[PDB]
């Protein structure tokens, strides 16, 4: 896909 | 809570929060830079109000967030962030909130927060950070 | 000319671009992905006018740029850009200009252009792109 | 203690690790993926034995770790790693160690971990991990 | 979706 | 510093 | 400088 | 030709190959850093033998790869690559090979060639190079 990614650390909190 | 998810970004001017001693973190919004420029981003908030404000300015781009931390707990049957602290390299901001519960905290030796998701009902539920170089 | 640099982005939705059959390639301005929303980059316009407008509309996310190839050469005695094609995994966009002098080309194995910066006086003097994953 | 950094790889393939179920942390060593290859990394040892052994081979690459959380305190008037847990998109590996002290977990929800650094004495004192696409 | 780090690559010049 | 970082190719054209 | 650079996070534990 | 990808690593320390005054590049060989030591590339070699060899010794870390250049073009009927420069932040090495048919260049403004991948018959058929930061 055309679209770029990052690293993402989490989630924190909830489900 | 109505989840929200700005994206990533070049790196981070100021955050506006705001917190309950009482109960949680509440709103979140955040300024942060693209390619140069202040970005507005979007202001997520609490669906109730009665929150303490706090604004976050940083020296952008000198000064950089190194550690986010905070804690996570029940408030009233809910699970949720119920504090937050910002460490940049050049000083600390908060804690913001009540210090109890289970706590989280993520250093950083290289690298940069760029942008923030999650979900906030009557408080924060959750967060995620994009991180790059 | 006067130098331009958009910085780095989501993503590329459309470029738009105006050349000369006489010269070379003229304005030049990009419609990128910014986290799932169209950004719409400044438009770097030549100092002159006459140029004959394209419009390439990609079918974004699907579709994305996998080779930038041109020519560059004396016009008037300024070193420019004077072609440009643009070849995405779905078709060709070009040749756009006068295809004669030295041939460049950089074709992407794996990545994603998400920026432009170079400098446009009469004509696009030269350009560079942001790559990432 | 000693301290250690084995840089970044493309992946990783196998961890073993040793622990004491009254104490903390002890030994650490990683078996990377370099490009498709195994590579196996240097062992990371506590100054003193002793420590039950535990191997954690991932079914690379389609396996790899989502989370690793643990938790932190003191060991004769040392803070160390007393407890490590490793989350796949398969299965959990552990806690190894002891549960006690303060928590702390990276969920990882895009990305990868490609590296540990970090420092062993009698125990795993502290360690950081390199993250990337 | 993989355990394998991904690296941006260009090219290929020469023979296609 | 707090800007991001991005792998930049070219320039081409002169 | 010729040496390739990653996101590191942590450090957990003492100092 | 025989294809090959040595994948990628954390910088270069050494160019080793060979080229015919007369025709192309033949062998194909990279000393990389992995993480502050050497890592020895397989050697790529050619099908056939004649060449002259040259070795690029850089002086890593502070010395690195600013542009590829070259050429490609017909010998004995293949498209190959006839000709090889590096330049650097301290010097330029090459034209190595034959200065002959299309030209073509990979400048850097920002990151790091981190490892080629390609293709050997008698010449070099084709290469690519991974980027990073
Ligand atoms: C404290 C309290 C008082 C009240 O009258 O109602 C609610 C409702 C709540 O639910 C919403 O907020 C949660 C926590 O952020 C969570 O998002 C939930 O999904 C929402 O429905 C919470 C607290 C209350
Ligand atoms: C008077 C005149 C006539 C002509 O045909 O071309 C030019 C170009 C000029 O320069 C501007 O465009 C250049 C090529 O793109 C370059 O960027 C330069 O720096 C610009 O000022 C000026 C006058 C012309
Ligand atoms: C339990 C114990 C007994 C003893 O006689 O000496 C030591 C020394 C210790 O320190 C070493 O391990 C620490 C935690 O890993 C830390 O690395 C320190 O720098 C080491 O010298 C620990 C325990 C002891
Ligand atoms: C000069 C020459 C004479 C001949 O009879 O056969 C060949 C075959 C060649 O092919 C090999 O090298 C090519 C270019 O490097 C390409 O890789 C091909 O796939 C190889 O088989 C080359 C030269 C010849």
């Amino acid at each position: 896909s055309g679209i770029s990614q990052t690293v993402i650390v989490g989630p924190w909190g909830a489900k | 809570g109505k989840a929200f998810d700005d994206g990533a970004f070049t790196g981070i001017r100021e955050i506006n929060l705001s917190y309950n001693k009482e109960t949680a973190i509440g709103d979140f919004q955040v300024v942060y830079d693209l390619n140069g420029s202040p970005y507005v981003g979007q202001n997520h908030k609490s669906f109730i109000t009665g929150f303490t404000p706090v604004k976050i300015s940083l020296d952008f781009p000198s000064e950089y967030i190194m550690e986010v931390s905070g804690y996570t707990g029940n408030v009233s049957g809910y699970v949720v962030v119920r504090s937050l602290t910002f460490k940049t390299n050049k000083k600390t901001y908060g804690p913001y909130g009540v210090t109890s519960g289970t706590p989280f905290n993520l250093p950083i030796e290289n690298g940069l927060i760029v942008g923030f998701k999650g979900s906030i009902g009557y408080w924060l539920d959750y967060f995620s950070m994009y991180l790059s170089l």
